[PDB]
């Protein structure tokens, strides 16, 4: 096989906005393998080295009025503008939950089991996920995925309660996230899956 | 603490001469630019309904990001990146149930360079219908992710893995997945 | 609407 050794240039051009667009920072940042060597934050207003390899280039391109004319406001014709173009479906983008409870195995009540509250398909991805038996918060015995990014602007989380359940228990799965417009619960009813009777 | 972070992130790579040209929002892919066709590639199809990007801008950039990779590697005196090697996981798009359509994600993150040979296998046979892929995705870390998706019918009968290779690695890596 | 594109600077080719 082929394993010649490799050289890796990378540019991220950042925009981080903060509070809608009332302040939004830019930066221009360029990188050899993952090494950062020189960077334009607008916060600082032109460029400095941030290693030796970039030395060269930020006191070349600091020479240069008209390319930081044009970086200085950069937060406007490049930031501010592309937020503007992509607001409706990325800012705005809200899509909602599919919540689904069941325990993770066929077990008989008054033995261990594990509640799985399986949330998926959400955008975006703050989100909080409760879980609650006869209506008492638990909060041991709570263990997660974490957020989970589908690749395709979808998020799902899997958070799971560990529990002994009873005869005649009602766990309930809340979730709370930006798409809601009322309250999202699903309950599973421990006399609903009674094995041995 | 912020709200949003919009990334135009680039790379250029040799001496595969591979180029990447992308925009990402808090994370997901925006869009990336097919530079052998010229043309701008929405993540999704909706996000080009109003939206335009102009996909021979891309070319002009990746022609800088090469000019200024040759300097930087005479100026590092060709010191080559360190292989890092991926972390794997396969996932479902959602709760499985026999016979309902799913589909199976490989998520491949943690590496650099950007370069990853991913295979979905079926009962140990690529399936090569069906399959997609994203391109790669930056990390703040400057290391990069990836996703390969592969929809399918849930049996009791087939097993699945995604095998990944990378030059980090020292042997393929296999994640699988069965029903359960 | 057009999204707009970051330029990349150029390298001091500092021979």
């Amino acid at each position: 096989g082929d394993t010649r050794p490799r050289f890796l240039e990378q540019v991220k051009h950042e925009c981080h906005f903060f509070n809608g667009t009332e302040r939004v920072r830019f930066l221009d940042r360029y990188f050899y393998h993952q090494e950062e060597y020189v960077r334009f934050d607008s916060d600082v207003g032109e460029y400095r080295a941030v290693t030796e390899l970039g030395r060269p280039d930020a006191e070349y391109w600091n020479s240069q009025k008209d390319l930081l004319e044009q970086k200085r406001a950069a937060v406007d014709t490049y930031c501010r503008h592309n937020y503007g173009v992509g607001e409706s479906f990325t800012v705005q983008r809200r899509v909602y939950p599919e919540v689904t409870v069941y325990p993770a195995k066929t077990q008989p009540l008054q033995h261990h089991n594990l509640l799985v509250c399986s949330v998926n398909g959400f955008y975006p991805g703050s989100i909080e996920v409760r879980w609650f038996r006869n209506g008492q918060e638990e909060k041991t015995g709570v263990v997660s995925t974490g957020l989970i990014q589908n690749g395709d602007w979808t998020f799902q989380t899997l958070v799971m309660l560990e529990t002994v359940p009873r005869s005649g228990e009602v766990y309930t799965c809340q979730v709370e996230h930006p798409s809601l417009t009322s309250p999202l619960t699903v309950e599973w009813r421990a006399s609903s899956a009674d094995l041995v009777p | 603490k912020e709200e949003h972070v919009i990334i135009q992130a680039e790379f250029y790579l040799n001496p595969d001469q591979s180029g990447e040209f992308m925009f990402d929002f808090d994370g997901d892919e925006i869009f990336h630019v097919d530079m052998a066709k010229k043309e701008t590639v929405w993540r999704l199809e909706e996000f080009g309904r109003f939206a335009s990007f102009e996909a021979q801008g891309a070319l002009a950039n990746i022609a800088v990001d090469k000019a200024n990779l040759e300097i930087m590697t005479k100026r590092s005196n060709y010191t080559p990146i360190t292989n890092v090697p991926p972390e794997v996981t396969v996932l479902t798009n959602s709760p499985v149930e026999l016979r309902e359509p799913n589909v199976l994600i490989c998520f491949i993150d943690k590496f650099t360079p950007p370069v990853v040979n991913v295979t979905w296998l079926r009962n140990g046979k690529p399936v090569t219908t069906g399959v997609s892929e994203t391109v790669f995705l930056p990390r703040e870390d400057h290391l990069f992710r990836k996703f390969h998706y592969l929809p399918f019918l849930p049996s009791t009968e087939d097993v699945y893995d995604c095998r990944v290779e990378h030059w980090g690695l020292d042997e393929p890596l296999l994640k699988h997945w069965e029903f359960d | 609407k057009r999204i707009a594109k970051a330029v990349n600077e150029k390298s001091c080719n500092c021979l």
